């Protein structure tokens, strides 16, 4: 069920997030406190001691002073809080104080799901955004060569039959994606595509 | 890719 910290840590490095990548964190990722450098990370929604539940991606652009929060489902902070017991306020607090002069910062995020409700490709997508972020961090969410391959759909439409032919089609091209760029992906591809399948959560 | 919403926060 899903991708493990090592899996993600290895793939994120195949996708070149290397120079910019701050590791994998439980729900208590500090923020971007270090210096004003293009940084990014992977933060689990849950605390390490649950075993770990959902993967999130987080990015910092210098120019724009913008935290990108990326949930492959585009759940709102309010929904993420409700489903996953997750909030990242004091996260942005530390960050915007650590890094911004006026102590202000922009929070940019999806309203739009790329994942199927049942899928467990949650890190693999997070990894895909972390490739788009580390090459076009000014426009990471859409209109770059990495997300132009993917098709966002209104979050609120998630539990709907109309969407899934597109939500499967993101998940094929997400595999095409990683296969193309990650040596570790190809190496583990079969067990990865099996453990993160479209319908894993009813293949449990 | 995905639509998004940018929210200017301050602290
Ligand atoms: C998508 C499917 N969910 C996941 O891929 C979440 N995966 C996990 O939680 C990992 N867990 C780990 O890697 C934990 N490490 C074991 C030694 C772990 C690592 C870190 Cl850095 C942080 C935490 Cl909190 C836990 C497993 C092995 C697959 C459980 C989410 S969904 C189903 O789409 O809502």
């Amino acid at each position: 069920s899903g991708s493990s910290e090592q899996e993600l840590a290895a793939i994120v490095r195949d996708l070149g997030c290397g120079p910019y990548f701050l590791g994998t964190h439980d729900k208590r990722f500090p923020g971007f406190l270090a210096g004003n450098k293009l940084a990014c990370a992977i933060v689990n929604t849950a605390g390490r001691e649950t075993g770990g539940v959902h993967w999130l991606a987080f990015g910092w652009n210098p120019r724009s002073r913008t935290c990108y929060m990326f949930d492959p489902f585009g759940f709102s902070d309010r929904r993420l809080k409700q489903i996953y017991s997750f909030e990242y306020e004091a996260m942005l607090r530390r960050s915007a104080l650590a890094l911004s002069p006026d102590r202000c910062l922009s929070l940019e995020q999806s309203t739009q799901t790329v994942q199927g409700p049942d899928s467990a490709a949650c890190g693999l997508f997070c990894c895909m955004f972390l490739h788009a972020f580390v090459h076009w961090p000014d426009r990471p969410m859409d209109g770059n060569p990495t997300m132009n391959l993917l098709t966002g759909v209104p979050n609120g439409m998630l539990q709907s039959p109309q969407v899934l032919p597109t939500l499967r089609r993101n998940q094929e091209k997400l595999y095409r994606f990683l296969a193309h760029h990650s040596p570790y992906f190809r190496s583990h591809r079969a067990a990865i595509e099996h453990a993160t399948a479209f319908d894993k959560m009813k293949q449990l | 890719g995905v639509k998004s919403l940018k929210r200017r926060r301050c602290y």
